[PDB]
């Protein structure tokens, strides 16, 4: 059971950006995705998380109004889209789960993706 | 969610790591969830459910909700366990808060 | 109006042995017995292996004229299927296997 | 054995994927699944304990098994040979024997839960329902999601609905 | 260049699991050596579709 | 411990031998003993399995137990002794704990299996039947050989009775 | 796990000090504890058997692990060690699990126990009483000392008040 | 739990035999009673079979209406009489019945006797 | 009842003898058994009930129901498994045919 | 879980004498307590007995009238009371009861006293 | 109560003490129990209930009802076993009868 994270890089501020994340040995159909990112100094953020059916999607304060979250169960993908990014969105991003012994546990987050770098610089 | 910016441990000792709102108390309904991570590594899930321990974490990992605070005990502390210590609080089943992360360090 | 209690179902085709049924299918699995190895001598505790290459403990120790082209702590001792290079002039090597066990593990 | 799993219930349920045991409701508000994520969490839990009291225990400690011997030690060798496989039986009799026994203590514990799951809904429901049997309840009474909300949390409240079951019955 | 816990004549050993099939001849903190092929430790449902 | 083999249930039947778990009806066409032959062939399939297990699991291999020292090795014929006594130490008390706990699961599963017969033809019978308690049901409505076999075999037709069932109530 | 202890019943009786099972009756007599004696003798039975079990089975002999070995003799040494080593950890190993698996079956002895009075009082009452669902039953039919004296001894007479509760039902 | 059988020997083209298998270690009255013979060349052949509580007999094709199978459960024995025997009959019995754990198997046969050899010649 | 008269095995492979009906199917409820004899000896029941094997059989026998045909399966053949081998078909309780031997060959 | 008794000695015929028993790990509240008695020549000889509730007490046709037996489960203590004390009842005194695992036994006597002397002598 | 004054045994053998009323039989409501009594020691319990033996009584003392009186079993008497054997029969839940001693020797 394993979650890789791609589509980071170099942002111009105010732009946009989508964040993939896909899972292997598990179906997404059975499972939760939770976005979560870390500034280069500071602490953990959690920004957004969607259900397990994919009807409820829960976003934070700091993310509401600007980040989405999807699933695909087909393709086991979830999409992280950012727009309007800032500089203070210079982050390491993470897609995490949680998942016992094959089964889906909401508040529990122990499958973590490497994460992926994303820098929002206007030089 | 506040938490103490930094606490020592000697080797072999015991230590606890106190998660608490900032205007509320903390219950089981809120899920305290408990996290180490070093500074170039993805977090690692220690403690679920203020009690659940998955497995693969050292017994020596102990949580518990002491009056209106949810706690973190480290039992024996080893040269291993100098890492960042989140905690994270469940208002929804989906929602969740981190706190700002609490540096252990070993001496 | 119904309401119906029932149980997880899904595709997996692990297999379980139990005292009483053989080949029960499951919907998880633990492995309590690993048989892969990676196939490579290594570090133990941190200090590397004396390996002896054509020698052997006898030669390396006597000084085989076959031995100069090979540390002052080593955890264990490797030798090979091809260490003949030993006591050239022939005799016996009193208490060899003694020694072979003090010189395995120095400091 | 309880007579639950592959019993009264004769099959699992692919669509419910957010616990162990659940409910599927059937309503005119719409079908569903949801699971118990009570008794979910505490067989996950229960399990945990288990494989950590089977793997936590064995107390390993540093050993060379590998002895070498000359051609006048052929006893302290065959000694030495038979240490070594005392220890192999004992161990493989052990592991084999264990894992045997866990392995029916584990697919009891799940039938038990099953059975206490729809126990607890057949107390909380009494004469308000008939059981049909597949493990379902068929209500004489007319309730909405509300009503299987509370069965499902356990606040079933059957005075409410006693005297609109009665005449249905 | 390593680290590992358990070793054999064959390769190292990650020592988590309480049981070991590889080699009888061992140096280390080992899992205990075993004449068995399969020991699966079961932690879900039976799986009746 | 499920309480049929020697609880609800007080004494076995020895007339019944075509089996290990029965019925026993009495009709106005006559009384007679019926086994179970599902339920029996799978009891004889697990208890094999135990079996089994608990046998060709020692994986035993070619030894020479004793050994010979002279008058100067008494330390090695000491470290030989302490071997061999620990080995039949731990082997005679597996023995006997195995025996004991495999013995308690094989009567707790004949009991389960007796208590889960039970509840199977009390959930097919339902109200058109009277449980009396010794593990007998009196039924409300006059049925004949095929009722009964259709209660063994698991297809009694409820709707069928009903109606006359409930007049006798 | 049948569900009892921790269960329907969700807790122990601290004032009902003459048994580990029991009854509490409240009448226009009074309220009372009452231990059920029978169940608990059959229970220390059962559990000292146990202990029996588990503490003489050992088969311990007369031995001495100490032994000597000189600076030559560094391999025997080895040997010893590793004989020592494994004895140590097989008999932790064996002590650690049959402590944590006998404890399970203790538990589940006793919840079995408490299950198995209550199925008993329960199918002994019939429709006479109420399943309150906490674990309680109330009578129909108001019923004396001698009336409950008579369901904890099991000779209860259902058609004695089966026309009494029939009218209150 | 043996079962020995015994009566066999030289019979006349034509004329009548009679064969007993005794049951040692249960009692007949919880088993039923299964005759099957080889030919000297060839394969088994199922001759017949007596239920358990003596009321159902079958036969096979081959021995329907010249074969009795009788149960004597007093006695622990069972017979099978042969009153039309034909040169082709000439082959080693086996009386047989499916004990498991102490209960009967009517679809089982793992109890076999040694057998007993019939010979239907004239000369 | 059909078999195949003859096939062949190597000391410790696999092989698979095949039981049909000539003018039907074969299920469940003809409880298929398998018979092996030697020819100076009474015949040795190893599977019934298509899954069953008594105690004291081996257990690289093994048996099943294919497509509409019973079969046995010998994994890891020893020499001592050259044998004839019978396949029994039920139609009653009672009612019993035997098939052709199929002898097997361990070369 | 022990019991030690006390008040014994020398007493003048036709006098009262009174023996406390004292327990310690467990509680009186959930024991009963009984009192025997054995000669110095001579076997054990039931006294009486208290139950756990304090309500019932029998005493022996030997015992009945005279003796009288107390319990004070706060003070985990109980108490013979001894009048009309004759020759006769010079003894060796103990008080028991019956804990298996944690509760009481009404028809066990295991838990018993070191025992205290009693002399009726009237020189 | 009535029992024997006096039984010889010696050492590995099988003796049975007997315990009868005088005036009536004895059965299972009248809880048989059974005393080992040293001179200078407190007595001990080794059987109550007819059948049950505490914890810690060693498993060579047996009870039972024989006819209409109880019997206490020693199977492989030992020097230990030289003490006075005490019987107590109950009429009601807490009304005792004690027996008069026998006095066991082990030659």
């Amino acid at each position: 059971e394993k979650l890789v994270e791609s589509g980071g890089g170099l942002v111009q501020p105010g732009g946009s950006l989508r964040l993939s994340c896909v899972g292997s040995g598990f179906t997404f159909s059975s499972t939760y995705i939770g976005w979560v990112r870390q500034a280069p100094g500071g602490g953990l953020e959690w920004l957004g998380s969607i259900s397990v059916n994919g009807d409820i999607t829960d976003y934070a304060e700091s993310a509401e109004g600007r980040f989405t979250i999807s699933k695909d169960n087909s393709q086991n993908m979830a999409w992280l889209q950012m727009n309007s990014l800032r500089t203070e969105d210079t982050a390491r991003y993470y897609c995490a789960t949680g998942r016992f012994f094959g089964i889906v546990v909401t508040y529990a987050m122990n499958l973590w993706g490497p994460g992926v770098e994303v820098v929002v610089s206007s030089a | 969610v506040i938490q103490e910016p930094a606490m020592s441990v000697s080797p072999g000792g015991t230590v606890t790591l106190t998660c608490a709102f900032r205007s509320g108390s903390v219950t089981t309904s809120n899920y305290p969830s408990w996290f180490q991570q070093t500074p170039g590594q993805p977090p690692r899930l220690l403690i679920y459910n203020t009690n659940s321990r998955p497995t693969g974490v050292p017994s020596r990992f102990s949580g518990r909700i002491s009056g209106n605070k949810a706690a973190l005990t480290i039992t024996g502390a080893q040269t291993e366990d100098e890492a960042d210590y989140f905690c994270a609080l469940y208002k929804t089943a989906l929602n969740v808060r981190f706190g700002g992360g609490t540096h252990l360090t070993v001496l | 109006d119904t309401l119906c209690i029932g149980y997880h179902a899904n595709n997996s085709t692990d297999t379980v042995d139990t005292v009483l049924e053989k080949n029960v299918t499951v919907t998880h699995s633990v492995n309590l017995l690993e048989d892969k190895h990676n196939g490579k001598l290594c570090k133990l505790r941190g200090v590397a292996p004396l390996h002896l290459g054509k020698c052997n403990i006898a030669g390396w120790i006597l000084g085989n004229p076959e031995c100069e082209s090979l540390a002052r702590s080593w955890s264990y001792i490797v030798e090979t299927s091809n260490s003949d290079n030993g006591t050239c002039y022939p005799g016996d090597f009193i208490n060899y296997e003694e020694l072979r066990e003090q010189l395995s593990s120095v400091s | 054995l309880f007579g639950a799993i592959a019993g009264f219930i004769e099959g699992g349920w692919t669509g419910m994927v957010d616990g162990w045991y659940g409910y599927h409701h059937q309503n005119e508000q719409g079908s569903g699944y949801a699971a118990d994520l009570k008794s979910t969490q505490n067989a996950i839990d229960k399990i945990t304990n288990k494989v950590n009291s089977v793997i936590e225990k064995m107390n390993t400690q540093f050993t060379a098994v590998g002895k070498e011997f000359n051609h006048l030690e052929k006893r302290i060798e065959n000694l030495n040979k038979k240490v070594d496989d005392g220890f192999l039986d004992i161990w493989t009799y052990n592991a084999e024997l264990l894992v045997l026994l866990e392995n029916e203590r584990t697919l009891d514990y799940h039938d038990s839960n099953v059975k206490n799951l729809y126990e607890k809904v057949r107390n909380q429901l009494k004469n308000n329902a008939k059981e049909i049997g597949n493990g379902c309840f068929e209500f004489y009474h007319k309730c909405d999601n509300t009503c299987m909300e509370s069965v499902k949390n356990g606040t079933y409240d059957y005075p409410k609905y006693s005297e609109e079951a009665k005449l249905n019955r | 260049d390593c680290n590992t816990t358990c070793q054999t004549p064959e390769g190292a050993i990650n020592t988590s699991l309480p049981f070991q099939n590889v080699h009888p001849i061992t140096i280390g903190k080992c899992p205990k050596y075993v004449k068995s092929t399969k020991l699966r430790l079961a932690t879900g449902l039976r799986n009746v579709p």
